[PDB]
């Protein structure tokens, strides 16, 4: 009994492991993917707008 | 025959201290080991739990 519990709960869990590991890993590179896409989107629109403020500081 | 008879029956009171020791080794052996079956299930539970729990925690903090 000791034996077969053992075996039982190594090989069970051991894959139970694998698998909420790569169930929460494939979300965190979705996650990744959206914070990327979203910084993109906020970074595309809002250029030029300052260029010319930086190039009123540097021009003396 | 009466007084070796009562050695006999002696002898007979020696067969039921030997089964009583019988049944109390059998006990004794079975709540030592019941003990350690509980204990062992616990204990490799509760160490491969935490292992996989702790692979958890430094998984989605990775």
């Amino acid at each position: 009994e000791a034996e077969a519990k053992a075996k039982a709960l190594e090989a069970q869990y051991r894959e139970r492991e694998r698998a909420e590991t790569e169930a929460l890993l494939a979300r965190y590179r979705e996650r990744a993917e959206a914070e990327a896409k979203a910084v993109r989107e906020k970074a595309m629109a809002r250029l030029d707008e300052a260029v010319a403020l930086v190039l009123k500081e540097v021009l003396p | 025959s009466k007084l070796e008879a009562i050695l006999s029956q002696e002898v007979e009171a020696e067969i039921q201290a030997l089964l009583q020791e019988a049944e109390a080794k059998a006990e004794a052996v079975k709540r030592e080991a019941e003990e350690k079956a509980k204990a062992l299930l616990q204990a490799r539970e509760r160490a491969l739990e935490a292992q996989y729990r702790a692979a958890l925690r430094r998984a989605e903090s990775a």
